[PDB]
């Protein structure tokens, strides 16, 4: 396979293209440095290039709950539902069979064990470990998902794109579960 | 003709067809959803999935439409940069498949007009969003594209040279000097420019061109 799904089209031959060079000016002559349209700004970088760059649309958490705003920011997705949402979230997590490793019922917060994910677009599947909680934030209320650690093929992974995708996956599971009752 | 289920079940379906690599079907689903619930609670993710699916399914002018609508309705969106990047990829694919359809039977002076469009798109990205996760790659492509573009200029200058159209030659290469001075094809074109001047009997100008050719070995 499914690499073609995560990958630009065409080949990597553009990475072979020779570097551009400013034109040297003879003595007695001045020459303008490259400028205007077609001038490329220096960058260095450095994010992935060619086939290593994953062009799937950025995962933005869904508001699968009527009159509810969502947001993502760093490694934390959240959902502003318009109390006693805590036990409901707990059931959705329990329903999906995510082990909870610690649980503060008074604090309305918990930590999961590693959660196995499984998508047709991935060739090596991801596992994630989450801190989930409901903050009495209004009213209204806030259900937040924090991706603590993310694994693939056993190796840690910390790149923004993936952290957002799999912070967003948990947040979605929860939303959907909150919908399929309320 | 997509059935009349609830938005969320259709998204769920759309997602599976998407992950399946099954583009046409995802497009059908996503389309319907977009049309029926334009005020949807998660309409943007719909619009992003479409852009993505059209690209993979090679519906490039369609991908471009979605991209355009999205930029205009969501100017400040956290992902506006991906849309822009996608818009470059779109033209760049149109360009690879123009060259590919003429393999073994092309003209050097075919206008690579989709390449120029790509270039346009990527610059916006890299100037607007230098810290975007797509800006390294887009830059790599700008370099490759600039080279292609100037090469086109060279082919035209060469054609006119082959036909003693000396003014068309200096006008063309002068263009290259104004627009792509830092490309290989501009360096190759200077000898054409010198020739045209020597032909027109303009030696002061011709010798300046030589002075430049030599200062760039
Ligand atoms: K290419």
């Amino acid at each position: 396979d499914s690499r073609y799904k995560r990958q630009v089209s065409g080949d990597e031959a553009y990475l072979e293209a020779a570097p551009l060079a400013e034109l040297h000016a003879p003595a007695g002559m001045i020459l303008p440095v490259t400028s205007g349209d077609y001038a490329i700004p220096v960058t260095n970088g450095s994010g992935a290039v060619g086939k290593a760059l994953d062009i799937r649309p950025p995962a933005q958490p869904l508001a699968l709950v009527s009159g509810a705003r969502t947001q993502f920011t760093g490694d934390t997705a959240s959902l502003l539902v318009e109390n006693t949402l805590w036990p409901q979230v707990v059931s959705v997590l329990q329903a999906k069979n995510y082990t909870i490793t610690q649980r503060d019922d008074a604090g309305q917060t918990l930590t999961t064990d590693w959660v196995q994910w499984n998508r047709l677009d991935e060739d090596e599947q991801y596992r994630g470990r989450y801190q989930i909680s409901v903050k009495p934030q209004g009213y209204q209320q806030a259900v937040t998902v924090k991706l603590l650690n993310l694994e693939q093929a056993g190796k840690p992974v910390a790149d923004a794109a993936s952290m957002q995708r799999y912070s967003t996956e948990m947040m979605n599971v929860i939303s959907a579960g909150l919908d399929k009752s309320a | 003709e997509v059935p009349d289920n609830p938005p969320n079940e259709i998204y769920a379906t759309a997602q599976q067809k998407l992950q399946d690599g099954n583009w046409r079907q995802a497009i059908t689903q996503l389309e319907a959803l977009d049309n029926r619930y334009p005020f949807g609670p998660y309409s943007q993710q719909v619009q992003l999935d479409l852009i993505y699916a059209y690209y993979k399914n090679a519906d490039l002018p369609l991908a471009q439409a979605a991209i355009d609508r999205f930029i205009r309705l969501n100017p400040t969106h956290p992902n506006i940069d991906y849309v822009m990047y996608m818009r470059g990829l779109t033209n760049m694919a149109l360009d690879d498949s123009a060259l590919q359809g003429f393999f073994g039977v092309d003209r050097s002076d075919r206008d690579p007009q989709h390449a120029r469009a790509a270039f346009s798109d990527f610059s916006k990205l890299v100037r607007g969003y230098p810290n975007s996760q797509y800006t390294t790659d887009a830059t790599k492509r700008l370099v490759f594209l600039k080279d292609r573009l100037a090469k086109y200029e060279y082919s035209v200058a060469e054609y006119y040279t082959e036909r003693g159209a000396w003014v068309a030659v200096v006008n063309r290469v002068e263009g290259m000097l104004r627009d792509y001075p830092d490309t290989q094809a501009t360096r190759d074109a200077l000898p054409l420019m010198e020739n045209a001047y020597r032909q027109m009997q303009m030696n002061a100008q011709a010798e300046k061109v030589a002075k430049i050719i030599a200062a760039n070995s």
